[PDB]
Formats: C-alpha cells, structure tokens, sequence
C-alpha cells in the first residue's frame, strides 16, 4: 500500500485500526552531488521537480540563445563599416575583439 | 480586548498563542481539543425486518363450496379451492368424492425477533458541530463542552469565548441513512409505500410498535397436492436477509478524512477537515503590567538537537539573564517551529531548554520569549523512521525544504542567465552608439 | 403512464383536470387540497419565566466576627455586615454595642409557577410542507395525508400519486423562535449563558425541570437597617415580565400570505404562497374503450348568463345529440374560464347546464365535453358587489378585459399611423423613380 501523509488505516479481522503516517525521508541527499539533490526532490515532490527543470531549461535555452544572437548581430554591426570599404584595412583593436581576420 | 484567531480541526493537538497588548505582559492562551462531534438532524421513517408468512388452518367443507371473506391483513392472498379429497390421520376426511370446498388463507407479519433484530431508515440533514475543548487562558483552566456554531459562548473567569462555524459544510452522512446492529449504512431505501419484493424494506412497519405494516412480498397461493391438509404459497425471499448478504461495508471503515461513525447519537468523530475560528473578548484585568513579569536581558538561543521529525524532534536553548524569577510565555509568530510548552519558569542566570518541531532543512525563526525577541538558527536532519504511528506537529510551509545548495543552483542557473542577457543588451547598445558616431563623420 | 400537471397552493378550491389518452376515453382527475401545513425543523435551546429572589435568614454573632461561605446558587451574593445591633420581638437580640456582625446572603431561583408560565426559545430550520388532500381519479376517491416532498407517494387502485416540492423556500417563521401561551414570535433572544439583566433572558433554565439555570440580574446586597433583622437588596426588575409588556403581536396576526401560526407542534397553515407539481402514474387498465363511454354528435354551446365575477356566475347551455345515456367529462383546456362540476350526467337528447367562472368580458373559450369540441362565445357583465368574502376561482390572464371597442380604438391609433406611413414610404419611392425617369 501507499501511505501519504495525510494517513492512512486497516483493519485486520478482530484487531483494533492501526493508523499509520508518513513522514518526509526521502532517497538522496539534498546536499551535494546535483544529480543527487534531483532524485532526492524526484521523490519527494515529483510534480514540481520536473515543472521546475522544465521552466529553468526554458529559461536558459532562450536566454543563451538570445545573448548569441545579440551578440553575432553586434558583431556583424560592427564589421560592416569595414567590409565595405575596397581596401578593407580592418584595425587591430577590432581585429582582436571582434574576431577578425 | 477582542481577539480572533484560527484553530485547526484535529483533535488530540494541543493548540497554543498568545496575546501581546502593546505595553503590558503577554497573556499565553492554550487550547487542545479532546473530542469533535458532528451530529446530524435525524429522522426516522420505517424499521424492517425478516417477515413470518401466517397461515390460516384450511377450511373444509364437504359436499358445499366456502367464499372468500377478507380480513385486510397485509399482503393477505385468499383463493378457493374445489376438486379436493382430504386425509387426516384416521382415514379421509370427507365422502363426497368431487364438490368438496378447501380455502387457503395467507397474509404476512413481522417476525417474532423484530425487537432486537431490526434496521432503522433514517433520513438526516443539516449536521452540528460539537467540541469538548479544554481551554487555558493565563493558567486558569476549564473543561466544558463547547458547540462550535457563531455563537453559544462558553464564560469562564469574565472570559466569553465564542468559536464560530466550521469553514466546510462537509458531512459524512448522505441524505438517506440505514442503520443496522451499531452500524450505519448510505443506503438509498425505498419510500414508505414503494417497498419493493426481494429487496430491502419489503416490510416496512412505520415503528417498532406501529401494528400496520406495509408488505409487498409477491406471495402466490398454490394448489394443495391431493389428498392432503396444507397451505402451499410461493413468495420472494426475505429482502433484509438479501440485504445483509450484499451489504457494502459500513461508514465506520469507508468514511472520508478518517470519521469514527458512532450509533447511539448518530454521530462521527474527530474528520480532520475544516478550521475552528475562535473569538476572546478578554476582560482587561487580566493584562497583567510589564514589570511584574520578569524581563530579559543580554539573551542567546542555540540549536543542540535538530531533526525535521513528525513530534517534537528539535531543542533549542537559551541562556538569558534577567532580574527576576518567575514563569513566561514563549512562542514562535512564524508557523516555521511549533513550540512544545507555552511557558518557561526562569532562574535569574540560568538556562533555558525548548523543544520544538518543524518541517524545515535550514530552520531561522524568531523566537519570542517574555518579551524580547532572540533567533533560533540551525540545520536539520532526516529522521530515521519512514512511518510513524501519530500525525504531524507542525505545518508544511511552501519552500520549506529548499536545502541551501539548491538555492544555489537556482540562483545561478536562473540569475546568470539574466546577467548574460544584461551584458548581452549592454554590449548591443554601445555597439549602436559607437556605430552612430562613426556615421557623425559624413 | 407519466402525467404531470401543477396545482396552485391554496386550500378549499377544487382543481379538474382530465387526461386525453389519443384513442382512449377521457378520464377525469379532481384534487381538492384541504389544509396545507408547514413545518419548520424546531429545537429547544432554554426556557425562560419570572424568577424569585430567594433569601437567607441573617446568621448574626454576638460579638464575634462570621466568614461568607459560598453555596454556589445562581448569581449568589454574600456580604457581611458589622457594627450591627439588632432587634426581636423581645427586646435586642445581642448585647454589645459594637462588634456585633450578620450575614446577608441572596440568590435567584425560577419561580415556583414556571411550569404553567414560561416561555420556550426554540430554533426554527428546514421546513417540511404536508398536505390534506382529497383525490378523485376516474370516480376512485380517497381522503389521505400526503407528504409533499419529490418522494412518498400515495397509493390507491393501482395509481401512483407524488406530490411535488413547493416551488417556494418561503416559511413565515425566522431564525429564532419565542413560543408563549400558545402564540408564536420572531424574536432575536440571547443565547444561553448570553442573558442580560432587565431583559429577556436573564433566567435562562435549559429545560424544564433542569435543575441548573442562568441567572443574570444584577443583584446587589445592601446595608440592613439600625435595629432590624432583616436581608436588603437590589436588583434590576424582571425581564420577563418587561418582555410581556413589550410584545409586538405575534405570528399570527403580522405573517404574509395570509398564513395561520398553529402550535400542538409549532406550524403555519394554508398560506397562499408557492404551487404543488404533481405526479401521476396511471397504469394501463382504467384507460376505457370509447366505444363503452357516450359520444356526441352535433352539439352547440350559447351562454345564458355571463358575469366577469369572482365566484361561478355564468351559465352556458349545451344541447346535444348523444349515441348513448351516461356520465362523460366537462373540462376546459386553457384558463380562459373554470368551470364548476368535472362531470355532467347525460340522456340521449337533452340540454346540459355547465356553471363557469371567467375575467373575461369577451369569452371565447373551447368547451370539452365527452370527446367533442364546442366553442362558447359570449359578453359578459360586471357584478354588484364591490367587496366579497371568497378569494378568486379564476386567473388572470392578461389583457383580459379588454372590451372590444377599446380593440377597435387601439387597433385604428396602431394601425392608421402605419398605413400612412407605409403609404409615405410607396410615394416616396414612385417620386424617386419618377424624378429617374424625367432625367432622361
């Protein structure tokens, strides 16, 4: 059976109720290891957990994926000037930042 | 002084504040239900039990024909039978070989057991909570019977308490009831008049005593086999003996939020749903003054043991120093930990040793002692067993068990990306300024 | 056989209505509701009365000094009073003339007539409506108590009969009930251990006999007089007695819907309030042939009489040809007129006389006698008394009375105005095409 705890209670022929209660010791340790922490919370809250990751995935995913696409279009807004011009004479500051040629 | 609270449904806990009138001593108010009613508004309508078809002795004539004089006794079937050559024991009963006249006569009554074995239909609505709280305001202590509707105070000492109406309308009980030998059942009986052959309530006698019965039993009058003095009838069983065959388990084992079905009252016990508002209008001779307490100074709490058990599993204490020795409250306004005892008696340099209960991994919370305030920080460990045998002691606050390391990888894995996104925009934006004042060249 | 039908809640009028199985006969349903009870849920909370200070007698010691010992009576005082000398019959009763010291002692208990004169407050909730009816189901006529919740039928030859719940939680009782002397009042009292001196309520007894009461009366012990033996004190009067004095009417007398508060138990009685759904089962075996009931051929209705009052005051005469000399229905589908009788006996070839009640001052309304339709048309005209002492047998429908030529002065101001300007509008229309046509 699963005991919740909220509880939970039987009855074995003549004998009185037992009510049992469940108390929150989970598998893992909540304190190191980070693949540790999300069994430890897997099994103790697993609706949550997988929202969580779920939602802070999505945030990193965009958030990487924008700072990337910033920055390519700054740099591009940056090495246009210069490659557009015939001779092409890039300076060296911006050689070296903007990873030029 | 007017003082709300809120108190939960849930017998056996004690349940324990206090009172801090802004320049005056705190008044420690304790309250721990023993026993939590819920009696239904009850209305019989019919008891049942095993019927006993009577049969009347066959009447006989010989060379005649009978009729059928009726009586109006429930379900009472009477035919007339012609064709019939009776025996007795010293030889035939008739010499008439054809044109003789036997009448069979059935009707049904309720059996001679019906006082001791019978079940009760019931209809119930519109319950009412009744509490037995044993209540302590500034250690004085009473026992009493509390109904728990709006008002209905209980007074003690000039203290009026009235604790308001239960925020669920939840019962266990449904709209029709049956109750059989100490146990009561969410039966859909039939009406009084509607009982049907087979099934429950075939009888259905208004009271124990009522002496009119209704009977729908589908009893047939037979034919007697020839040459013999008997009644032959053919009806649908005993619908109460049908109905305790089947009989779905009782309300006492299959009750919502763990009710405790009772027969005598009906009535159910100790739900551990809703919450128990509670009203004190408090005299103010009770507020004692400041400095007739005694009063800390220079106070310090430490954490010794800390496990996020179910019971009291934590100990806090507290060095202290103060110019007195007497008693006073402690409490905690936070439900972060829920404190054991509601008062400590005090040495003038002595120590103090607590014990509290919480749900926490890295507890911080402000404990309140006579009249100061000290914080209680420390961490806490799994406990060791999985299943206990008693309920929780303390509340699951959200974010609770967030365990300081994972607070660092949320704080990381979801903060740096907006420093990434910043630094990202900032960089764009000095990008579009420095492009601008290239183009101010012309 | 489900045929459901809704009977408006009020005691004494009959109600006819038949059942028009498609190739059956005609049978007829007569339900006359007698008394219309209403029960409220009702549960004793205390009683109150008159109370009765009751007194000790003074425990005086001459030269000494006397300690109050409590014997825990309702709102119980116990002052002790020195520097007393008092007196008997046979001169002083002590011989010092300081330090002498008695003790007053005071309570309340009920009185002793609370048994015949209390007042009992209940908690009124949940009401339980119940009916006397009387039911005629095709010349099958029972007289039985019904239950007029969805359930519990009533069961007479084969038929099922479940009268419906009100349409209407109305209840003419409130929250909180006072019942004295057979009188009935909404009336906020104060809950128990709630009760305020001077009021209702300061003596508050749980039951009857109960054995523990709640006394609040402000009772205060004072100083004996110079030489007397004798227990004074002070006390806010009975509130029980000012409650009498106060006493806005009862329930009685101040309930709408003209209800009528009875108590062998606590009950309202024909209020005029809500309507009975009905519901009936009717098996399969009283449906008769038509060819074993009469019918008619070339039947004609003309009113003799017609006046639009409150009772039956309009006669209207059917002659008829009938096939067959017996009993049929009279009933009339719509509420245009109610008429009197639910079944007519007929002969073979004569003239009926049906008795109607209309609001109509133009009726013209569809009789159904045994399986025919005749239509009854007529004027009727208005009564002579202005005030009657019988409640209405008809419904008002509306725009009933509105006596043809006002129909021909509604009719020509309605109409007139739209014929002129529908005309306008053709006009217009014949200028436009006629301007299109001249600018060619």
């Amino acid at each position: 059976f699963t005991v919740t705890e909220k509880g939970w209670e039987f009855v074995w022929g003549n004998h009185p109720p037992k009510r049992f209660w469940a108390q929150e010791t989970a598998p893992g340790n909540p304190h190191g290891l980070p693949h540790e922490v999300i069994t430890h919370y897997y099994h103790r809250y697993p609706m949550s957990t997988i929202l969580g990751l779920s939602i802070c995935a999505a945030i990193a995913t965009v958030s990487v994926a924008a700072s990337t696409w910033l920055f390519c279009r700054s740099r591009v807004a940056c090495l246009t000037p210069y490659r557009l011009t015939p001779n092409a004479r890039i300076p060296f500051c911006l050689a070296v930042l903007c990873c030029a040629r | 002084y007017e003082h709300a609270t809120t108190m939960p449904s849930q017998a056996g806990i004690s349940y324990n504040t206090i009172v801090n009138r802004a320049g005056y001593a705190p008044l420690p108010i304790s309250i721990t239900p023993t026993k939590i009613k819920l009696i239904p508004t009850v209305n019989l309508e019919y008891v049942t039990c095993h019927y006993k078809t009577g049969m009347d002795s066959p009447a006989i004539k010989c060379c005649g024909s009978q009729e059928c004089t009726p009586t109006y006794r429930p379900d009472e079937q009477c035919k007339v039978f012609t064709g019939v050559y009776p025996f007795m024991w010293g030889g035939a009963y008739c010499f008439c070989d054809t044109e003789n006249t036997q009448v069979s006569k059935a009707y049904v009554m309720k059996s001679d057991d019906c006082l001791a074995d019978h079940a009760e239909a019931y209809k119930a609505h519109t319950a009412s909570v009744q509490a037995f709280l044993n209540i302590t305001v500034g250690e004085h202590s009473i026992v009493t019977t509390v109904y728990v509707n709006g008002e209905t105070p209980v007074n003690f000492n000039g203290v009026k308490i009235t604790a308001g109406p239960l925020s669920t309308a939840w019962t266990p009980f449904d709209r029709k009831i049956v109750q059989y030998a100490g146990e009561i059942y969410n039966y859909d009986f039939p009406e009084y008049g509607a009982g049907q052959p087979g099934a429950f309530g075939d009888i259905q006698s208004r009271t124990v005593s009522s002496s009119d019965l209704y009977a729908n039993t589908n009893l047939v009058l037979q034919r007697p086999k020839a040459g013999a003095i008997h009644v032959p009838y053919t009806q649908a069983p005993s619908g109460f003996e049908q109905w305790k065959k089947d009989k779905a388990p009782s309300l006492k084992f299959t009750a919502p939020f763990g009710c405790e079905i009772y027969t005598n009252p009906i009535r159910a016990e100790n739900c551990a749903v809703g919450s128990i508002p509670l009203a004190f209008d408090i005299p103010d001779a009770l507020f004692t003054r400041v400095s007739e307490t005694p009063t800390l100074s220079a106070a310090e709490c430490t954490l010794n043991e800390c496990v996020y058990s179910s019971d009291f599993g934590g100990i806090a204490t507290v060095k202290y120093s103060a110019s007195k020795s007497g008693k006073c409250a402690v409490h905690v306004p936070s439900g972060t930990a829920t404190l054991k005892e509601a008062a400590v008696e005090l040495t003038e340099q002595g120590s103090a040793t607590i014990h509290f209960s919480t749900a926490n991994i890295h507890p911080e919370f402000r404990l309140q002692i006579c009249t100061s305030y000290v914080t209680c920080k420390g961490d806490c460990h799994p406990p060791k067993d999985h299943i206990v045998t008693h309920p929780q002691y303390h509340a699951q606050t959200f974010t609770a068990a967030v365990s300081k390391t994972a607070w660092t990888w949320l704080t990381s894995l979801l903060g740096g990306s907006a420093v990434i996104i910043i630094i990202g925009l900032v960089l764009a934006t000095i990008v579009a300024m420095y492009v601008l004042t290239n183009q101010k060249h012309n």
